[PDB]
């Protein structure tokens, strides 16, 4: 539900992938995941 | 075995009389006196003054005895007990940054001496011109207290800690006091501005105080560091407490502190000797030629006459005020008078 | 933008200029290719009927189209608890009728997640199409500058704003001046660098002039409104 | 024209009728007037044949005293007033006594000895201060038109003979005292082999040794600067300024000393 820290960590008050971000905001365009991480959309581009 | 007597052509310097003066200036004053065309004796000077420490920079004490200089300048001021460590050769302390800067690229000697607390007074005078122009009086401190500055400021001739009261009338929040500034000086820059719904909000400069201000580039009072041989141009003035003529309150001056100078029931004073030109001039030392000065009843150099002979204690009353040598018709010398002991000898 | 420089056509693809009546009025930022973040004081009651709105992207010099080559805004959502007197909760969202497929010079910026732990005097950047020195015209080219973030305790001083910065707003800029944003830089991306990714943390709301001492810039704190944006995006579908 | 500094040009004109006068008296060394004691030597019951610098017996003096009220003349700073210092001079000075509220003041003119009178060389100045003689040898920056101001009754001008912000380099500096109620004063100045000698006396008697100084250079010119006084003329009180000067030459004399070393009589070997 929530997300904490600069790195992406799934938290609520303390696999699915696209389905996870689906009913959590952005309903499409899932980018990737990691381990410890939900990366819904891509960000951080600079020349 | 060498008797050397000669009448000097120049008077004495009398440095001890100025060092032991009853008026001791504060580090903000540091009075200066230049000695030139005179004779001095370092041993007598160090003996007649209660010396605690004496060191020199870019110069040795051995070459002082018997050397001639063009001029000698001496600077003196009392030492606060707090900032005694700021007087070292090279330091970013309050004293060397705001009151007196010690030059490192010159032949100088530092002297620390003491003076009895009886019949001695400390003069705390502000040498600032623009501070006394707007109503600065005296510090009004207790006895045996010296004043030193930690932040010194400088302003242009076009400066006035005062706003035009005609403009300040249309103010509701932070309305500064205003008065009539003397002619030839601009008023304090204040402008009327609205943020979201406050119509009469007047913003001025130098806030909150010039010492800790948010915009140093918009305040005319700017921080400065004293140079070689310069006093502090002036202290900061809180423009919110100034203002007939613009007369600032005595509690509106910031950037000064004080401390006592009593150590072992004595007052400590700093002295700096700067020698201008070596191996030249007419300001020489008498330590080498006045080593012994005792005639035992031997080569003698008496007023330019050289030779050898003996001496005896006789009673002579034929010597006038200008006469010191006794000659015969043949052209020889058979006696002289000593101008140091008022005793006459026969050769 | 005062004291800045014209931004080269690099990679800052999160600035969108909104045009009504074929003239630039307010800027904006994109987070997803269906929504644009902007201020709410420029979308007041006279600015209703979102049909009279168009958006541009990938355009540095503000002359590339006229009544065409743009995206029509479908609906505009504003913060319900918005007050025009104290300017509190000044954030509005706009939805585009086009999918806005990603290409070169087109990439959004992520919303700030709770728990960033930002430094007090952090480094940030501002961008927009505003005046040059004071009360000027609209800048033809895209310029930007570097600003610092000041704390709320020092911003609410009696000599700066006198307790007018609500917890929903943040102050950024320089107390000495010479670097600020003038009229026309509405919305605007206030981004910072952390963990090799840019985060949007501010939103230009108001201010007392530009490039003046004791008058910094006030930006909307999107950290408080992060949940409202997610709620609106969830309720839209 | 003595110096090269422009210090004052308030009242400067070209006067035409200032000619030095020649005295009616001559030099008489029989009783000892015109002779000086040795530097610091004492002789008892002796007859000394001394070869020194003495004036010629029977020579006449000339007055070089200048007194002005408001205006200063440019011809007063040119010859014959700017004379040559070949070997030495013997000066006969008159002590002018002025009364202000029944008290006595002593005033007379001052003399300057030098070479070019610039701050690159040394100059000798002898100035009296109400009974105190001030003798200094410094690198003074002399002015073009120097003068002395009366301090007893004041003057219309200000004292300006040297302009120096700082203290110049001095080789000699000492103060001497004389008798205020005296009538005539006598001085002896001469030089040999780069050494300068000076003598003085306040009574009628052989002169008294003052000092000696080694310079290394040759002194060529001497000048007696004018004195600006308020009331010294035949209008308020009949007083005048006199400064008689006679040249000195290397002669041979015979001096007789008594039991107490006092000179009794002197005979010039050349009649
Ligand atoms: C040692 O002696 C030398 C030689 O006398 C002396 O040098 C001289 O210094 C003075 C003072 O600086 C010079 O006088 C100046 O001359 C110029 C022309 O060259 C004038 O323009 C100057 O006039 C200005 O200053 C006046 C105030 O003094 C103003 O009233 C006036 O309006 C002008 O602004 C001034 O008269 C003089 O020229 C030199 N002499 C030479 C040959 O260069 C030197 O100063 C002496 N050293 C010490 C330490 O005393
Ligand atoms: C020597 O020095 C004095 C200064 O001590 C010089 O006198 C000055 O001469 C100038 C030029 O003549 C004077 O300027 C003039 O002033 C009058 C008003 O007084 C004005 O009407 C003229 O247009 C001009 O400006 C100056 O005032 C004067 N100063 C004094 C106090 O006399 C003198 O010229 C120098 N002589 C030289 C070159 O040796
Ligand atoms: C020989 O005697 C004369 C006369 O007594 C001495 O002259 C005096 O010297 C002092 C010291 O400089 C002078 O005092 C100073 O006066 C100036 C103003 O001219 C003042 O600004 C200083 O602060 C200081 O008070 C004094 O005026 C002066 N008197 C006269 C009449 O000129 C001289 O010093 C003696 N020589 C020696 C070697 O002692
Ligand atoms: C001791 O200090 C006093 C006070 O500073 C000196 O008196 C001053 O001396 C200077 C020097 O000429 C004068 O300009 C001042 O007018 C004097 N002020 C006062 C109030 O008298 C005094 O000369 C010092 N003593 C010594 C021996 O230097
Ligand atoms: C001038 O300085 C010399 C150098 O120190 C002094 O000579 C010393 O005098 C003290 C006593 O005053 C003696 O205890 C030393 O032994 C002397 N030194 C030598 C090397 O003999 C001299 O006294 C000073 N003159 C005056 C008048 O104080
Ligand atoms: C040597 O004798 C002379 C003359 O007797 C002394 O000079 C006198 O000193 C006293 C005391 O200071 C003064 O009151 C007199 O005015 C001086 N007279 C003269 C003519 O100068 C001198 O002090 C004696 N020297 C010593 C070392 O005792
Ligand atoms: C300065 O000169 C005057 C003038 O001669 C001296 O005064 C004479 O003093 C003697 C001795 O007492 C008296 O017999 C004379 O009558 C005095 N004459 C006059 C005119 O008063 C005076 O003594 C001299 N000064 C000194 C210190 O000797
Ligand atoms: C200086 O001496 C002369 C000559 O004796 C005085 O001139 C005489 O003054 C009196 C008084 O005014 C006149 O009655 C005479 O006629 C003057 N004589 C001549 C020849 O003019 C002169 O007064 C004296 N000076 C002073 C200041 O009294
Ligand atoms: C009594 O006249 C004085 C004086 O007033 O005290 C005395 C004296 O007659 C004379 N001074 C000189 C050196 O010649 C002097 C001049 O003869 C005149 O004063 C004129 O002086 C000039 C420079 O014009 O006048
Ligand atoms: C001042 O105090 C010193 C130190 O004891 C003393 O030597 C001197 O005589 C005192 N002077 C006066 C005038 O009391
Ligand atoms: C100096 O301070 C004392 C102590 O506060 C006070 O009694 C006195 O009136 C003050 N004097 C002046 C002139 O300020
Ligand atoms: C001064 O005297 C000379 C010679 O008699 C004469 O040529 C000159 O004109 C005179 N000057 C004045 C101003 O009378
Ligand atoms: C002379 O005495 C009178 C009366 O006491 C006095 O008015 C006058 O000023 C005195 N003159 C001087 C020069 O002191
Ligand atoms: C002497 O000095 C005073 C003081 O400045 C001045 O008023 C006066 O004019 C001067 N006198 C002369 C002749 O320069």
């Amino acid at each position: 539900v929530r997300l904490y820290g600069p790195n992406f960590i799934l938290q609520v008050y303390s696999n699915y992938g696209r389905a996870a971000c689906r009913d959590m905001g952005y309903k499409n365009n899932f980018y990737s995941s990691q381990g410890i991480s939900l990366r819904c959309i891509a960000c951080g581009v600079n020349l | 075995a060498t008797v050397y007597r000669r009448i000097p052509n120049l008077p004495d310097c009398d440095i001890d009389n100025w060092l032991n003066n009853v008026s001791v200036p504060s580090p903000l004053n540091w009075e200066r006196r230049i000695f030139s065309n005179c004779n001095f004796n370092l041993s007598t000077l160090l003996r007649l003054v209660h010396v605690d420490s004496f060191s020199c920079n870019n110069l040795d004490k051995s070459k002082i005895f018997g050397s001639c200089f063009n001029s000698i300048t001496v600077d003196k001021f009392a030492i606060p007990n707090r900032r005694r460590d700021d007087l070292q050769l090279g330091s970013s302390g309050f004293l060397q940054s705001s009151n007196y800067k010690i030059d490192i690229s010159s032949s100088s000697c530092q002297l620390y001496y003491s003076l009895p607390l009886v019949n001695v007074t400390i003069n705390n005078f502000n040498p600032s011109s623009w501070n006394r122009r707007y109503g600065f009086g005296s510090f009004n401190l207790s006895s045996y207290d010296v004043v030193y500055s930690d932040h010194c400021f400088s302003v242009n001739s076009d400066f006035c800690p005062c706003a035009d009261p005609s403009v300040v009338n249309s103010c509701a929040k932070s309305k500064p006091p205003s008065a009539i500034c003397p002619a030839g000086t601009k008023y304090r820059h204040c402008d009327l501005d609205t943020t979201l719904y406050v119509k009469n909000w007047c913003r001025c400069s130098c806030l909150p105080d010039p010492i800790s201000t948010y915009s140093p580039n918009t305040c005319p009072q700017k921080k400065v560091v004293v140079g070689i041989g310069e006093h502090c141009p002036g202290l900061g003035i809180n423009e919110e407490k100034c203002g007939s003529s613009c007369f600032c309150s005595p509690d509106a001056f910031l950037g000064w502190s004080f401390d006592s100078c009593i150590s072992n029931n004595r007052c400590n004073i700093f002295s700096n000797f700067i020698f201008n030109g070596i191996n030249s001039g007419t300001t020489c030392s008498n330590d080498l030629l006045y080593s012994n000065t005792e005639i035992s009843t031997v080569n003698y150099d008496l007023y330019g006459i050289t030779g050898q002979g003996i001496f005896k204690e006789v009673s002579a009353a034929y010597y006038n005020n200008w006469q010191n040598l006794l000659y015969d018709s043949n052209g020889n010398i058979i006696g002289f008078k000593d101008f140091l002991t008022n005793k006459t000898y026969t050769i």
